[PDB]
């Protein structure tokens, strides 16, 4: 990203409810694309749409996926580093496709989307584009 | 599609209602925007915001979605033109029917966000997803 | 879905094959095991070295299915629904590893039918296996 | 990548390939079977026919300097990133190809050798090939991130 972009996705992410965010974007992960429930196994209840939106288990998760973002979100320009261990507790331990990293990150941005309306403009939506790009490739550093 | 999936489309693409050409020029402006290598296909557009080839041409992406919603038993048939010109004329690598869906996803949620459901979204990803297979066949 | 002549590339293909496919199957595993580590997740209650007798049987099993396949391809959805059920509800298979299998299977057929495996069939069959793929994760 | 045991291997097998033959064919397979990909090609000429697009000269030729691009590499496994930094910038900055076909073209070079070599292209030594098509791929794709 130019300076330019980071200053606006940093001043942008301070609007975000992170934990509320995170839930629905790893809730709609599973409902969107079910086969990485098979991922989930111990949180219980994904049995339905509802089931999974309102399941503690995925908020919680969501809310720590989210907190990692955050520190993406100050690490723009060493997203390796930033990701490096996760992408090894992903790739190497679980096992996760790395294709799956792209979809959860577009989730995110539809759910921005969903909850910040005309403020999530083209130009900050082809930014945050830009970071979840940044992110995928960071976790799949380890293929 | 299943008879549940057919069923979020028609209703999501009623909410929709006469929005969406607009929706549609907006999609286009959001793929270009966070996906530049789709700028290639249209070098004949002015690509600026609010250029009238982008309006014009979101209002005929958004009519052909509107007769696949309308077709959904037979959209090989009813975007048989539109297959040959995507897949033989025009050769669209697939890669960017997935970019220019998940731009699609984004404007509808942006403008539709009460409507847009878990559910909802997951009916139209595999709308998009079944027409974008039938452009590329 | 596939077209008459990628219909005819196929069943020609396949009747090439003959009484190997059961042998093509268990390579085109092997393969996947060994490029595609990541598929190894899915099979925890096999052993998953060379010459495995679980990978040899397994190998037949998905031969008796892509022959399955290759005698109903115009009804692939109804053929296969007890597969689709199981790799997309009960497995839970990540679509991606369909890719993974079926440029396995292809090197496997390319490997073992030189003469055969035209660029015309390759394609026929990269289009077979990608519609088999589909069916299986609806 | 590849230990440098590993490399001696894969660097045997590689010492038998024919890159025009086997070029031409990979290139040519490409354009045949994902038929998207001869948007790059329309100056090649004949592209109307699988026959038409094997036998194009074009297509042969261009193909063996593909494959002579993967023959450096092959000798620089430890720097693929430097070794295609030029394609990457002609790929990526120039002709816009989407990245999903450099991952693509290395499996049908993949299923090229298989074809071509029959017993000798052994699983084991396929995986290596894997490993090192996966980093051209991706040191082609270097100047999108
Ligand atoms: C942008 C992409 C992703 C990010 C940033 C991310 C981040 C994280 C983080 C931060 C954790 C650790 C949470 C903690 O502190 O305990 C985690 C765990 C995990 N992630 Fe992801 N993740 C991503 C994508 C995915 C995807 C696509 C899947 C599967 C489809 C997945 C499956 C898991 C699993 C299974 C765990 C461990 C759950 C458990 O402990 O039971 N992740 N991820
Ligand atoms: C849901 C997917 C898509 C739909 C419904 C769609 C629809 C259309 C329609 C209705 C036209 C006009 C046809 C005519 O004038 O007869 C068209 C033209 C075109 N489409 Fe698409 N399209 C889709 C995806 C794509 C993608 C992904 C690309 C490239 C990134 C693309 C590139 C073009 C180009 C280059 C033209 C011709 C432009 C021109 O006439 O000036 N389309 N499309
Ligand atoms: C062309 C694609 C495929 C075909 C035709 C196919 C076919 C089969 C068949 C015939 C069975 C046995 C079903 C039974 O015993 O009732 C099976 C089981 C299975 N398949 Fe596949 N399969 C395909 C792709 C995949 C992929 C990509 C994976 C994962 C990477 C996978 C994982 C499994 C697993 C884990 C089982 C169960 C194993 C067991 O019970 O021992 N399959 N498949
Ligand atoms: C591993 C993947 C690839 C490698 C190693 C590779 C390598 C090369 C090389 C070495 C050249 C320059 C040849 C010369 O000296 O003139 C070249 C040019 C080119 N490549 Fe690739 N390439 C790859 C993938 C692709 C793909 C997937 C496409 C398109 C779908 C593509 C399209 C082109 C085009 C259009 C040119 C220029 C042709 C011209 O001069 O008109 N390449 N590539």
């Amino acid at each position: 990203l130019t300076a330019e972009e980071k200053a606006a996705v940093t001043a942008f992410w301070g609007k975000v409810k992170v934990d509320e965010v995170g839930g629905e974007a790893l809730g709609r992960l599973l409902v969107v694309y079910p086969w990485t429930q098979r991922f989930f196994e111990s949180f219980g209840d994904l049995s339905t749409a509802d089931a999974v939106m309102n399941n503690p288990k995925v908020k919680a998760h969501g809310k720590k996926v989210l907190d990692s973002f955050s520190n993406g979100m100050k690490h723009l320009d060493d997203l390796k580093g930033t990701f490096a261990a996760l992408s090894e507790l992903h790739c190497d331990k679980l096992h996760v496709d790395p294709e799956n990293f792209k979809l959860l990150g577009n989730v995110l941005v539809v759910v921005l989307a969903r909850n910040f309306g005309k403020e999530f403009t083209p130009v900050l939506q082809a930014d945050f584009q830009k970071v979840v790009a940044g992110v995928a490739n960071a976790l799949a550093h380890r293929y | 599609l299943s008879a549940a999936d057919k069923g979020n489309v028609k209703a999501a693409w009623g909410k929709v209602g006469g929005h969406a050409a607009e929706y549609g020029a907006e999609a286009l402006e959001r793929m270009f925007l966070s996906f530049p290598t789709t700028k290639t296909y249209f070098p004949h557009f002015d690509l600026s915001h609010g250029s009238a080839q982008v309006k014009g041409h979101g209002a005929k992406v958004a009519a052909a979605l509107t007769k696949a919603v309308e077709h959904l038993d037979d959209l090989p048939g009813a975007l048989s033109e539109l297959s040959d010109l995507h897949a033989h004329k025009l050769r669209v690598d697939p890669v960017n029917f997935k970019l220019l869906s998940h731009s699609l996803l984004v404007t509808l949620a942006s403008h539709l966000p009460s409507d847009f459901t878990p559910a909802v979204h997951a009916s139209l990803d595999k709308f998009l997803a079944n027409v974008s297979t039938v452009l590329t066949s």
